[PDB]
């Protein structure tokens, strides 16, 4: 009975952990993708900064 | 291509 | 950002291939199937290491000719090759003057473009006016139409 | 024993996915620091926008 709780509350860990697992899975691509775009961002938030500070230049 | 392939890292 | 495709002229194509499954590997859990920033991260790291999203998108625009900002599966040999010690050693100023008095046949301290042709249809590959135009306006930044010294030095800055 | 394999192997499971929760974790941590920089980057760099688009003005 206590091993099959057990195969409960590891089952369900593991269902939780993969639930956790991909939510920061989610959270890392969804990041990783904005931060692509934010590092994208700041690129160009760099650029149109060089553009005008060019300009002011 | 050494620290990745080892063998296989052979003209690499 | 040539340079790479003018070695691997040199190079054998089994690495070619090697890096093609390195790349289906460099982009193992990939966003976008090529080389952003954080797939030549994972590279790194399957290497042992771990490097900064930025040296990886400017490695990424490193052979960036066209405005291409990512790494196509071709840029990525590219990129790939790149690292390979394939031709080195940055000819200078030096050996240029040596060589410049040469290709300033006029001794004008500038290459006019009669010395770049002449010698160029003297290297003994194949001499189209591409060549010699653009080895004329890569050499002149004055854009005299003549290769100054210096410019001589961008001339033939590295090209082993 | 299949009780406690099931707990087991569902805990070995879990401490993949754990350990992958925690990569995970770990890079949507640090994506979402280097995403928060890259956006102050790109906010301070669309400050300094501001700052030399009005400069420039």
């Amino acid at each position: 009975e206590e091993a099959e709780k057990a195969a409960d509350e590891s089952e369900r860990g593991m269902k939780v952990i993969e639930s956790r697992a991909q939510k920061d899975e989610e959270k890392m691509e969804i990041q990783e993708i904005q931060l692509k775009e934010a590092k994208h961002i700041a690129e160009d938030a760099d650029r149109k900064y060089e553009e005008v500070a060019r300009k002011l230049v | 291509m050494q620290a990745l392939l080892g063998a296989r890292a052979k003209e690499s | 950002d040539d340079i790479y495709k003018a070695a691997v002229e040199q190079l054998t194509e089994e690495q070619k291939n090697e890096f093609k499954a390195a790349f289906d590997i460099f982009v193992l859990g990939a966003e976008d199937g090529c080389i952003s920033t954080k797939e030549l991260g994972k590279v790194m790291r399957m290497l042992g290491q771990n490097p900064t999203p930025e040296e990886l998108q400017e490695m990424i625009d490193e052979v960036d000719e066209d405005g291409s900002g990512t790494v196509d599966f071709d840029e990525f040999l590219v990129m790939m090759v790149r690292c390979m010690k394939d031709d080195s050693k940055g000819k200078s100023e030096e050996e240029l003057s040596d060589l410049f008095r040469m290709f300033d046949k006029n001794a004008d301290g500038y290459i006019d473009l009669d010395e770049l042709k002449i010698m160029l249809q003297a290297t003994g590959e194949t001499i189209t006016e591409d060549d010699i135009e653009e080895l004329m306006k890569d050499g002149d930044k004055n854009n005299d139409g003549r290769i100054d010294y210096d410019e001589f030095l961008e001339f033939m800055k590295g090209v082993e």
